[PDB]
RNA sequence: CACAAGCGGUGGAGCAUGUGGUUUAAUUCGAAGCAACGCGAAGAACCUUACCAGGUCUUGACAUCCUUUGACCACUCUAGAGAUAGAGCUUUCCCUUCGGGGACAAAGUGACAGGUGGUGCAUGGUUGUCGCAACCCUUAUUGUUAGUUGCCAUCAUUUAGUUGGGCACUCUAGCGAGACUGCCGGUGACAAACCGGAGGAAGGUGGGGAUGACGUCAAAUCAUCAUGCCCCUUAUGACCUGGGCUACACACGUGCUACAAUGGGAAGUACAACGAGUCGCUAGACCGCGAGGUCAUGCAAAUCUCUUAAAGCUUCUCUCAGUUCGGAUUGCAGGCUGCAACUCGCCUGCAUGAAGCCGGAAUCGCUAGUAAUCGCGGAUCAGCACGCCGCGGUGAAUACGU
């Protein structure tokens, strides 16, 4: 705001696996406030994901967000007006954040025939290093490592 | 028989239930909680009060429940469940204490204001 | 427009009703009924000063007060004047009434007798900056808190319209614990219409 | 060929398939597999040849084919050749019932 | 026209479905209320003044 | 929907029941654009007033159920 | 019991000043009368335009509460009829007595 | 919530509704950037109704006076689209000292009435827009007084809180308590104030409402009502039937339903709150595929009814398609209110099955029980709501910075 930074939004690490990762990720699944569809299908996509060729959802999970959280942002700027874009660093909070959009919004444009279908096969291919959300964390890291050209002195 | 009260409430709902000794097990309104509340696992945020502090069994739980949804009158549950196991030893007003558990959740609806399409959302504006 | 009306926004909290019926399914009649009465009654009230009237009903019989300031001049020599208010009131309602008449003390902290009587030198080609004071000197002698008036319309009986009031003493209108009067009254001197209005403090 | 008119298709369970006739709707295909007794099962048509003349036969009964047409468009025709002020908007492309026409026309006049 | 009008609601009506409410102070046709036969804008006038009996202004 | 007896009106269904003799007469001018055409007025002319005149129609036997007010508009558009 | 009362008002305080008023005037005389038992308090509410002409978008609402009370009485004597059935005040209260 | 960080929209498609434009016999009048455009209207088939076309009246549809005087009616039958006119039993002294007064038809009789006709730039009154705190209301915790129509923990009983019993618990509603930087640590001119802790249901104006200074825009309204001046008066007044106000080469605003699998269809199982009811809300049983109908029952209401909420959960299907998505448009047959649903109502069933596969420039709402999503009630009202006012259910993302 105006005044000064803000709180941070306490949440309630859900009582399944005991990890506030888990319930970020069944809230940002969540639409219109329907939450046991959003349970149910994260809970879905972890059994599809032991049953099959896995070790425990909370461990692949895991790499599979190390794998795709950026690390090297650039936010485009206005000057007097000229407008530009330079590299930044990037806050803890927020790379969870993107980790989760990305992996969330490239699952729902899959094309098979359910989320989780989608969603269980799409963290497997994150967690090896594959999929259009490994390849957004490269565009990002990309644009930034070249943009710091007029970034140098901002 | 021995037996311990609360009530809980949260939200439009009201809660008496009673803490008396057994194996553990929780009806409500003549029904098993497995039925009653067979959503997935709201059980598991009823559940607990025996987990954090008095751990864990072991009680029967007999709740008399009416208002609400079905997530509210299970957070009014939680509620008097936290209470009566407070009026069995006094000594667990801090383990409940420390992680909520004991306080009551004055959220409630947000009235409508005239002139307005909901509580705060507005109609749609047009600068010309 | 942007002040409530400040005796509505005090009525049900430290004033009442004056109107103090409970009735249901017959609750139409009966306030036509008293607006009937109430704008009947302004006959002799042309004369006799009456401030309120408050309006009471029993099984079949109707209980009337008014509050005035002139006794004699409203009830006739031995009682030949409630006489004949009573019946003709009854001519109307059909029924029983029973008029018990107040009397007023310190008529000049009122707000509508105040405001009626300062209205009523416009109509004789009085100048109004010397009416609202003379009426605000001789409300502050009563001993009252503050006062404030206020005429609008043609002044002077000329061209485009504006207003102007003058105050005495702290009449504070955000306290809902008051206890304040206002009126608001009319006349013409030969232009159009004029707005009086007036506004007395008396503790609370 | 196939069962009635022309060409219900493959594949699918027959509850569904026999709606593809002019003049059968939903409800219709249920009354009439009924007053035979043949189930879906499961999601193909593997009839008999038995079932396909029962279920031919019954339709019969029914107007689902190019006599429906003709029963509709004789209608209209009637209509606009009396007074008539339905047909007078029949004619026009117009809403025929009481639109208000400020947009409602672009399903009746394109 | 105003006056003829009031004249006309007063009345006995033609035909069942031909009679229709107005206001008793003035003869305003829209937006009355049938429990006190009073309009939209002598309801608020009367409110005020304390006369109608049991209303008053609501916050919540 | 007045499958409690269908709407004439009295003084049409007088004026029809008295010419119901002979051939018929052109003149039955009625405003009246609420009746329905009983099978009986088959051969006339009627007239029906529009808001503004009184337009002759000629009863057809197709035309059976409908209204008198179905032909005679009243818009006038182009 | 064979007699009961009923009383609807505006204001509790005349309410409860009433109620008290006959509870008292019958264990003068008797016994064993019900306590005054509160009932739901009914609530109406009134959306108006406080405008002549237009701005439909700015309101004033109104509201009219009415108050109600039970009384009910056990074992009547030939003089709880009468010691009850006389006094009357206030003016804007309803009574209704009911056997 | 002015940008920034976000979540969902509008602009594309169909429909509802208001406005411009054009059209018409009339499409009645008002509102015009923010601060006009689901606005006056919280209910246009007749009425409402001001507008138009035909048929009619002139002291008058409505008020006072004065005189003859005085009790006026309603009902029936022909003509008429009605307004009205012509005939039939008759409007018939309710104060009496013999001498009067209330209601009223006609007439006379003219004073007079009548105007939603003009002037918001002549005004009153009533609003919009820029835009102190406490005392009042509601919500979050509890003591006490009171237990019916509410409630059922310790007991028997049945279909059951029902009937015996009880007022413990919940609840209802009167009266009190409780929150004050009031204590504890640090920062800071030791000051005000800010950051952290304890205790507590609640912590820093706890959450929300009512409450809108002096003034600004000759802002809005002679059509809520009043009112100065001007205008009409066998007509700009008044009565009746039928027609517009709903017209359609188009342009703009506000909404609803969708473009599907986080979905469509079939069967089973659950959980609220605010409110309304006497010629009204309808229990129950039966008839109809359905909307509904018949006989009948309780209730002027913590007692009966409207009222088994919908999203939700569990099974069985369907398989990425202009489709078992979508439901516009048209044909036929019904129901309900009403004297009467053609112009111009709502609902039911069978048949038909359009555009639309997430929408450019640009632009909007919102900081937590909020946004998003789902139903329920009622004012107005014979009938008629995607609009308006309220109620509760499930319940997020983000705010580095100016
Ligand atoms: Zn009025």
């Amino acid at each position: 705001p105006r005044k000064g930074p803000v709180a941070k939004r306490d949440v309630l690490p859900d009582p399944i696996y005991n990890s506030k990762l888990v319930t970020r990720l069944i809230n940002r699944v969540m639409v219109d406030g329907k939450r046991g569809i959003a349970a149910n299908i994260i809970y879905n996509s972890f059994d599809i994901i032991k049953e099959s060729t896995g070790n425990d959802p909370l461990e692949v999970f895991e790499q599979a967000m190390k794998n795709v959280m950026p690390v090297l942002e650039v936010k485009a700027r206005r000057v007097g007006g000229s407008n530009y874009q330079v590299p930044v660093e990037v806050r803890p909070e927020r790379r969870t954040t993107l980790g989760l959009r990305w992996v969330v919004n490239y699952a729902r444009l899959r094309g098979e025939h359910t989320m989780e279908e989608r969603l269980a096969k799409e963290i497997m291919d994150a967690a090896n290093n594959t999929g259009a959300s490994v390849k957004k964390r490269e565009d990002t890291h990309k644009m930034a490592d070249a943009n710091r050209a007029f970034a140098h002195y901002r | 028989q021995v037996q311990y009260s609360g009530t809980g409430r949260r939200k439009n709902a009201v809660a008496r239930v009673r803490l008396v000794p057994g194996t553990g097990k929780i009806t409500v309104n003549k029904k098993d909680v497995e039925e009653y509340i067979p959503h997935a696992d709201l059980r598991e945020v009823i559940n607990q009060p025996f987990g954090v502090t008095e751990t864990k069994g072991a009680y029967d739980v007999i709740v008399n429940v009416n208002g609400g949804g079905y997530a509210g009158q299970s957070g009014a549950i939680r509620h008097g469940i936290a209470r009566a196991l407070l009026q069995v030893d006094p000594d667990f007003r801090s383990a409940l204490k420390r992680a909520g558990l004991l306080t009551r959740d004055a959220r409630m609806v947000e009235r409508k204001k005239p002139g307005l399409k909901k509580a705060r959302k507005a109609s749609q504006f047009s600068k010309r | 427009g942007q002040k409530v009306h400040p005796i509505g926004m005090r009525v049900g909290i430290i004033r009442d009703w004056d109107a103090k019926w409970y009735a249901e399914k017959e609750y139409a009649e009966f306030l036509h009924e008293d607006l009937r009465i109430r704008k009947f009654i302004a006959t002799k009230l042309a004369d006799a000063a009456v401030s309120t009237i408050e309006i009471e009903r029993a099984a079949n019989r109707v209980n009337i007060s008014i509050h005035t300031a002139k006794p004699g001049m409203v009830i006739g020599k031995g009682g030949s004047e409630v006489e004949n208010l009573r019946k003709e009131l009854n001519k109307l309602t059909g029924k029983r009434v029973h008029i018990n008449i107040v009397e007023i003390k310190k008529p000049d902290l009122d707000a509508k007798l105040v405001g009626e009587g300062i209205a009523r030198q416009l109509e004789n080609r009085v100048a109004f900056r010397r009416a609202q004071k003379q009426a605000i000197q001789r409300a502050m002698r009563a001993g009252a808190k503050g006062i404030k008036t206020q005429v609008s319309g043609r002044l002077n009986g000329a061209d485009i319209a504006r207003s102007e009031g003058y105050s005495e003493g702290t009449v504070p209108l955000h306290t809902l614990r008051a206890d304040i009067d206002y009126a608001w009254e009319e006349a013409d001197t030969t232009y159009g219409k004029l707005g009086v209005k007036v506004w007395i403090y008396r503790g609370e | 060929a196939r069962i009635a008119g022309v060409d219900i298709p493959r594949d699918k369970r027959v509850v569904v398939s026999l709606t593809y006739i002019y003049g059968i709707g939903n409800t219709t295909a249920k009354k009439v597999l009924a007053n035979v007794g043949v189930s879906e099962d499961v999601r193909v048509r593997d009839l008999t040849n038995e079932q396909t003349d029962a279920i031919r036969a019954e339709i019969d009964k029914l107007k689902v084919e190019g006599d429906l047409r003709r029963e509709v468009n004789l209608n209209i025709k009637r209509l606009m050749e009396i007074g008539s002020y339905r047909g007078i908007r029949h004619r026009r492309g117009l809403p025929t019932r009481g639109q208000n026409t400020k947009n409602n026309a672009r399903t009746r006049k394109g | 026209a105003k006056k003829s009008m009031i004249a006309k609601n007063k009345r006995p009506a033609k035909h069942s479905t031909q009679a229709y409410t107005r206001c008793e102070r003035c003869g305003r046709p829209h937006s009355v209320y049938r429990k006190f036969h009073l309009c939209r804008i002598c309801f608020r006038e009367l409110a005020y003044k304390g006369q109608i009996p049991g209303v008053k202004k609501a916050s919540w | 929907s007045l499958k409690k007896g269908p709407f004439v009106d009295d003084h049409l269904m007088k004026k029809v029941e008295a010419q119901q003799g002979a051939e018929k007469k052109k003149v039955i001018k009625t405003w009246s654009r609420r009746s329905t055409i009983f099978p009986s007025f088959v051969g006339f002319t009627i007239a029906v007033y529009d808001g503004r005149k009184h337009v002759p129609v000629y009863i057809q036997e197709d035309m059976v159920g409908h209204k008198l007010g179905e032909f005679a508009p009243t818009r006038t558009y182009r | 019991q064979k007699i009961r009362i009923r009383l609807k008002a505006y204001e509790h305080r005349i309410l409860d000043q009433s109620a008290d008023k006959i509870v008292e005037t019958a264990k003068r005389t008797g016994a064993d009368v019900s306590g005054p038992i509160p009932l739901p308090t009914e609530r109406s509410l009134y959306t108006v335009i406080r405008a002549t002409h237009k701005y439909k978008d700015s309101r004033e609402q109104f509201e009219m509460r009415t108050h109600k009370r039970l009384i009910d009485i056990v074992n009547p004597t030939p003089k709880t009829v009468d010691a009850l059935m006389k006094l009357d005040l206030p003016s804007g209260v309803n009574i209704e007595i009911k056997l």
